[PDB]
């Protein structure tokens, strides 16, 4: 029981970890693809289609 | 029959310690009820931190 | 145990049972509310997240 106690406690720990890191990477990828869509599609190629 | 029976059964429900237990434990569970608290104080605000 | 219990030396000159009962519930609650609170933050980065 205390061991099995003791590797519930770590496991928190790791999932805590993860729970921290995985938004901001959520939100790099959202950064990126603003980026294509505001600087690229809606600005850049659209002037290109145009001329 | 015990004088403070009644007593000591009301703060074992209260700290949620099984009344099978011996007495000696009712000191170093409480003990550890506060450290559990510490820790899950410090767990909310690392985790209110982080969003 | 009221020591343990309440932290506060507030030297109490005069301690009773049912205080004794009663901090010893207090503990109790604050930690059933601090999980209560966890768990709510934990559905708050959870709604984040989604």
């Amino acid at each position: 029981l205390q061991n099995e106690q003791e590797k519930h406690q770590e496991m928190r720990a790791l999932l805590e970890k993860q729970q921290e890191i995985y938004p901001h990477v959520l939100l790099r990828c959202l950064s990126l693809l603003r980026q294509a869509a505001s600087e690229l599609r809606l600005r850049a190629q659209s002037d290109i289609d145009r001329i | 029959h015990a004088p403070y029976y009644g007593i000591f059964k009301g703060i074992y429900e209260s700290v949620r310690l099984p009344l099978y237990k011996a007495p000696e434990s009712v000191l170093s569970h409480v003990a550890d009820m506060k450290k559990q608290l510490f820790f899950l104080r410090s767990q909310l605000s690392s985790r209110s931190e982080a969003i | 145990l009221y020591q343990l219990l309440d932290g506060d030396n507030t030297q109490k000159l005069f301690r009773t049972y049912d205080g004794l009962e009663s901090v010893a519930q207090k503990l109790s609650q604050d930690i059933a509310s601090m999980r209560d609170q966890l768990e709510v933050s934990e559905q708050e980065h959870s709604l984040l997240l989604s």
